[PDB]
């Protein structure tokens, strides 16, 4: 009953009603791939993170629902920026989940680390935020979803550090919220 | 005598000495295209702004000069962000010129406008700035170039609004500055130089480790003199490797990864002179596995924050690496004879040979071509006349094992960003720089990575750039598949297989020569033939996936 | 008929309905000063841009209207950043107009240039933008105003380069738009409203909790109608408190902090209707100490991110809080009679009285004036004719204890930023707004906090603004000193004593009336006298440091 | 042996050689206060974080060392932003340590949380970063210090979350690094130095212009040796002025503003050697009014972007200014015999004397005390034993005219930000540094400017810091009032008068000595008295408003 941060991500996505993700694999985000595999949630893996991002947009636009993109640290994220910008100007509800450098390995000049991904996304998202604790994952995923789906719709970036995703915690120590947000817009 | 902002850009680039740009057309930046047309300055136009950006990087890296990328507003810019980030972490001098919305049409919800491009580039550039007046173009282009070329080298973004570029002004109303910036970087204080040399002299087992800044300034003659005077073996990270190509075999330690086996051999260096090699991914972070905790470290870097970042050092010098190499050469040209280091150099040589022999002894192509054997086929052709560009993951890890014993003209591998796919654009740009040098560019990439920029076969054909693209095809995103199997479980492979597609067929459909090979004999034959012609080529090499490269085994 | 960019700014402000600006002069923004002079629009010029920014906040908060701050390039702007941040977390509609370096002189290492002001303000504004053309001024001023005034309210930065302002254009070539933005906020879907009212009707112990968005739209008539129809008691965070002032005593729950003691009394609410009150500092975060975990929560907020941020909710409605209050009043004017809630309302009252009496029983001024007693002296004078501004730390925590019983015209306390010192500028701006409201402003601040903006006594005197500044003087940065004693040790006090300086003497040297008091009688006399005259005053009140306010422990 | 994150911060500061901090308490940063208490490291606590930040700047500037500011989360940080911006433009080495919200309580709408402090500081710092783990504290504190102290100097923001500071770790599990960073700056390539000196030797009317980087490294012995050998007159911007104090009178050109009248005198310099003086506000931008367009310019700066920013230059060298001054001294030490510069030095002296005499002749104190006359009263007391800090606007423009003939131990004026009110905190921190120097600090400020930080009289009294605050009181925001009169009209004065308040009364109420004077005789008497006592003082000087300083017309 210990589960990874990546497992928390996927459990929260499932509870929100997400049934597909679009992405491209990296070790930084493997915990999400493994959780999706366990829960039979398809990840449509492309040949470029840009195509995955745009697919999440196309899914959102065609299906009038949330699109979810999933990319790894560093170039995974930077490859997704054209989708982010396109969704920004198009008012398209896409949750961009990106990996990032482990917090515990901060400022060690390591692989795929050192890009301020939140700063890069800030001008072109409704919200962009780096998760600081594994226990925050479900509430912050749901918060990000509410940001994306609310009027005017638009993209959100949730940056999930490798160690935050690999961390294991007692499943009974954190609640997975429902998506409690009225389907009826204000008039 | 009224000229456009775009003409001012191009006159300034020309005066700085720029001879090529890489880019992709848009109306927002057409004035720059038209000015290049007039001045006979080639713009190598690609199939993706990312490829254009990486091409400018490859040109800078292979050429040891400024790269220039040219992209349009909005998506032109956002498509260039991966190159910017890569250049940032790699300390590569590229001027990214981007269009943007017209100032006069600000906040009109119009085409390609509304992206705060400077804000997006700020965290990953030495300087990013949006031009506010056409009259400012020459001085700000030159300022941008000075920022990119100064130590440590890095990317700069100059954002040029559409109206600022289309606006016409009297050509005589503004001066086009020269590039007035010393070619010779700053050197250490003589007290610091003396201290460094005293430690180098006293050391039993000294090594030098070169980083990217050594490559950017390319002080080869000075390096040769210094190394000959002191007899100290020289290692490098990937980016410093080609700086070893003019050194005698005895003093070529090769890739810094080779230091791994030294401690168990009771041969750990007692002194390490780091010349722009940072503490980080390529140097073993702060683990002391390559740069021993027991060694005294002299570190020279143009960024003070790097000095002892992850490990205590004995002497921390802020200076240009090229300037420092010149200073070291000058000092050792007029001091006493240095201790003979033949035995130590021989130990370095022996340990490298032991590693290579060990890999050779373990590698078999009985059922499928082994990545190590495929790498050996390439190594036979590598010398000063060749730039090797490396992409993929397992692919470059294997390739690295053959690269220390050869002397490449250029070697361009992943840096800290580790961004799969950057190699195709990088190699295309490298091949442009290599033209004037008479060098041939070979990209060694993965089947996964090549997919990112595969349309660039079109560009190779349109521009008749004779790049050879070698695809090490293990029908997977390989290193990530290994991660799943090793770190998670044998039954936990998901999203990492790529058991489809004829890459040589794709190359051929773009008009490039395609080869498909699966053995030492077939691969050797294809590579020999591709190298014999000045034609772009794709060699699709079926290799085994299961072998684990030593660098992964260590991890 | 050629007019400056600054003249365009001011024509647009006037057309929007702006009647006052707060600021500090610079050459970079002189065209705006000159235009205001021509048009008889007062600019209240302070001794620090921070005080000016906070004055614009106080004017906005006390007046339920747009505040406008006006600052020059460089340090003018950087001096305004604490106001921007405070307004950001407080959801306060302030238009910050800042000068900046001329576009034509970009990158010349010149005076006041080279600060990326928009980048600095971006994380703490609804919108931040630098104007690129004089002709854009009116449309971008109006755009910025719409951004600031829309739900949830907040600060906007409009950066106006010197050349953009000085440039002259034919007045006939640019239209000055009207502010065309509905005064009515969006309301919930009737299905959502129906569900909320169905839950409210079935609840045994329902409460309402108001937040800042309720104060911004000030839908007092509707709130009264809704509350009278349903009989449901109403609580508020500090910012929503003055919205309870027009309600009957039986439905005034007062500050939301009063919910603390309910669970132990077996009286925890079973339903909470949150109207712009966020989960956070003032509502007990996700602790359930005020908003019970066992309660069903209906939350209404203009920002979807806030809905159930820290706690699970039953119904999450994105709407304007004012629009929602109007909708609720309209619905309850037409539905059946509502269940009697007299007993629950009396329980609410008794629990509030039990808290107040307990503090009263414990508080003694035997050897020094007790902060609770000093607070009671102030409370005697609080009604619709008064705005209370609260700063300091222990000072406002003690003051909060007397605030639920009284019905202030305005109450402006620290929000999430908790930035000591913002009170002085805030209260100066509030007093300007209060002029047309016929209200008197009283700042209640700490001896530490008053030091931040103490030069503003000069401004009170120059502008003849009758602000009364009451300094609760415990010769220390008090709450921080308590932290050291309680969390570290009694011998670990360091950097927190302030055993120097005559604050009333400082005020007098700036020409304000100064008083120094040390007892209930002396303090009562000074406050009565200060209130009897329309003159700025400083009342330096010697109070005990040792007592621990209930909220400090909690 | 379990210790807090705050304890790690303080152990690291101590190891780097930090002896004082400036700040204002909050619980978020109490662990740092408690550690300082244990280690007897003074924290000078002010009445405003802005004053604390400026005090760290003043300490750094007057002391030629690192300044350290310490502020709590939220408003602690936002209140420090003007100091950060001022230090940024002034190239002042200050480490700003800020608290921030606990990482474990992220996104809970809690007290003092939710401000992106690093994003706010990013445009105005050399580096800004939020610490993610307690064990990273020593290495990141030292990294931040190296960033701040390296050329060109500047501010750094290190953001320290409350939980990261409160967390306890085993002291033996984290090493506290030394500050291993050479004190010696990088120097030019000798080819560049040879060319620079050959040009300097050849010039008929050479001048040197010092900028702030010369003050930061304070290579006074080398500067003296170089100037003695070459006989070349030396000018400085405000920040470089005190570096001229040890030079022979013949080669003191004083403030660079004095070059204004040279071209009219047919004596424009033919060569200018700029040492860290940038093209910008203090050097006449690109106007050529001070640095002639006809002169050959040799510019040395650690930032390549600055080289020829606004004007074409002959030789652009990237190096540390201190290291360069050392290199110049070494190269000219055994050089002999440089050209006689007697007549040229005499011309520089004569032009300065002409300016001063002309101003004297146009200044009357018939009714109100003239700002020039008030400035002369101060000048009588300025020498190596004094630091002068200047604030206000007309106030410093007038003061500047007396500053070239005297030899201040320190001179700290507005730089590019020109932010009224920064002088009080600055002077307070300078006075702290000056205790060790044995100097008396005198702030010369305006009536408008003093109001920004007037509560700091409390701090001077609590801390027994004998700063003398001289208020030049013209009952107005003066330069801005002149702007209204001059640029708009006599009837268009609005928002600029300040005809209220007794500043000496305010100082007295905080326990400082208050003086109010209105004449040459009353002021000189008061200043003599203030200097005789080791007590903080406020001297409120009634001066005329109408006089226009020369620099106001030039500017
Ligand atoms: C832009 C980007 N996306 C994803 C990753 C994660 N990643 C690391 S190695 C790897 C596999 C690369 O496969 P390939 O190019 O075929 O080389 P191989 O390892 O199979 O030799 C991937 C996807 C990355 N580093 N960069
Ligand atoms: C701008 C700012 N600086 C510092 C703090 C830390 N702080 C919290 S409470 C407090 C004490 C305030 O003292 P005072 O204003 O005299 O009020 P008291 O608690 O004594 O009543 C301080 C300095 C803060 N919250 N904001
Ligand atoms: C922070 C800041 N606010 C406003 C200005 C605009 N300004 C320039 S000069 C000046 C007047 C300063 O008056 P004072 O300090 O009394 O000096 P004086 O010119 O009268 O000698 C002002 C307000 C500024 N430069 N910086």
């Amino acid at each position: 009953a210990m589960i990874t941060g990546g497992e928390l991500v996927v459990r929260t996505l499932i509870k929100a009603g997400v049934e597909h993700l679009f992405g491209l694999h990296g070790a930084h985000i493997d915990t999400i791939f493994q959780a999706c595999l366990d829960h039979d949630v398809p990840i449509i893996d492309t040949r470029h993170e840009a195509a995955a991002g745009h697919a999440a947009e196309g899914y959102a636009r065609a299906g009038a629902k949330l699109g979810v993109a999933l990319v790894t640290a560093g170039g995974g994220f930077t490859n997704a920026v054209t989708p982010i910008a396109n969704a920004w100007l198009d008012r398209t509800p896409v949750l961009f989940l990106t990996g990032s450098g482990a917090l515990r390995d901060d400022e060690t000049n390591t692989l795929q680390a050192g890009i301020d991904q939140v700063a890069m996304a800030a001008p072109i998202t409704k919200w962009a935020h780096r998760v600081m604790a594994t226990e925050h994952i479900p509430r912050l995923v749901m918060q990000a979803i509410r940001a994306a789906l609310s009027a005017p719709r638009g993209p959100v970036l949730l940056d999930l550090p490798w160690d935050i995703l690999m961390n294991q915690i007692d499943e009974d120590s954190v609640i997975i919220p429902d998506l409690v947000l009225s389907a009826h817009g204000a008039r | 005598a009224m000229i456009t902002g775009g003409e001012l850009v191009v006159r300034t680039l020309i005066k700085a000495g720029v001879e090529h740009l890489f880019g992709l057309h848009g109306a927002h930046i057409d004035t720059i295209f038209q000015a290049c047309l007039d001045h006979d300055v080639p713009i190598i136009d690609t199939r993706h702004e990312a490829a254009a950006g990486h091409a400018a990087e490859g040109y800078a890296r292979a050429g040891a000069k400024l790269g220039v990328a040219l992209v349009t507003a909005g998506g032109g810019f956002t498509n260039a962000v991966t190159p910017i980030a890569n250049a940032w972490l790699d300390r590569t001098p590229v001027l990214f010129l981007t269009g943007s919305g017209a100032l006069r049409d600000d906040e009109t919800n119009t085409l390609q406008a509304g992206i705060d491009q400077v804000a997006m580039a700020a965290p990953i550039t030495k300087w990013a700035h949006r031009v506010m007046a056409t009259e400012h173009i020459p001085r700000l282009v030159m300022q941008a170039i000075r920022a990119a070329l100064s130590a440590p080298r890095g990317p700069v973004l100059l954002d040029l609004p559409w109206d600022i570029l289309m606006n016409q002004i009297d050509e005589d109303s503004v001066i086009i500055p020269d590039l007035v910036l010393s070619a010779h970087g700053a050197r250490p204080d003589p007290a610091d130089l003396d201290q460094a040399l005293a430690l180098l002299r006293k050391a039993e087992r000294p090594v030098i480790v070169l980083g990217s800044e050594a490559s950017r300034t390319a002080r080869k003659t000075a390096l040769s003199a210094f190394v000959a005077a002191t007899g100290v073996p020289v290692f490098a990270d990937y980016e410093g490797l080609s700086m070893l190509s003019g050194l005698p075999d005895a003093m070529r330690g090769g890739l810094v990864q080779n230091l791994y086996s030294f401690a168990k051999a009771d041969a750990a260096p007692d002194l390490v002179l780091m010349l722009g090699a940072r503490f980080g991914l390529n140097t073993g972070h702060g683990s002391g596995q390559l740069i021993p905790h027991s060694a005294q470290v002299i570190q020279v870097d143009p960024d003070a924050c790097e000095l002892g970042r992850l490990q205590g050092i004995a002497l921390g010098i802020v200076a240009d690496v090229g300037g420092t190499i010149e200073a070291l050469a000058q000092a050792t040209a007029q001091d006493a004879a240095w201790p003979d280091r033949g035995d130590w150099c021989a130990k370095v040589t022996d340990l490298a040979q032991e590693r290579y022999a060990s890999i050779a002894a373990k590698s078999s192509s009985e059922h499928a071509l082994h990545p190590f054997h495929a790498s050996q086929v390439i190594a036979k052709h590598v010398d000063a006349g060749v730039t090797v560009v490396a992409d993929g993951a397992l692919t470059y890890l294997w390739l690295s094992e053959v690269m220390s014993r050869v002397k490449p003209g250029g070697f361009l591998c992943h840096g800290y960003l580790g961004s799969m796919g950057v190699g195709f654009g990088t190699a295309l740009g490298a091949q442009v720089a290599d033209l004037e040098a008479g060098r041939r560019t070979i990209l060694v990439t993965g089947d996964g990575s090549v997919g990112y920029s595969i349309g660039e076969f079109d560009t190779l054909v349109r521009k008749q750039l004779p790049l050879i693209v070698i695809i090490m095809n293990n029908q997977s995103w390989g290193a990530t598949l290994h991660f799943q199997q090793l770190a998670v479980g044998p039954n936990r492979v998901t999203g990492t297989r790529l058991e489809n597609g004829s890459y040589h067929g794709v190359a051929a459909a773009f008009g490039a020569d395609g080869y498909h090979v699966d053995s030492v004999e077939s691969f050797s034959a294809a590579l020999a033939q591709a190298l014999a012609h000045n034609r772009p080529a794709c060699i699709n090499v079926a290799v085994a996936l299961d072998p684990i490269p030593p660098e992964e085994l260590i991890i």
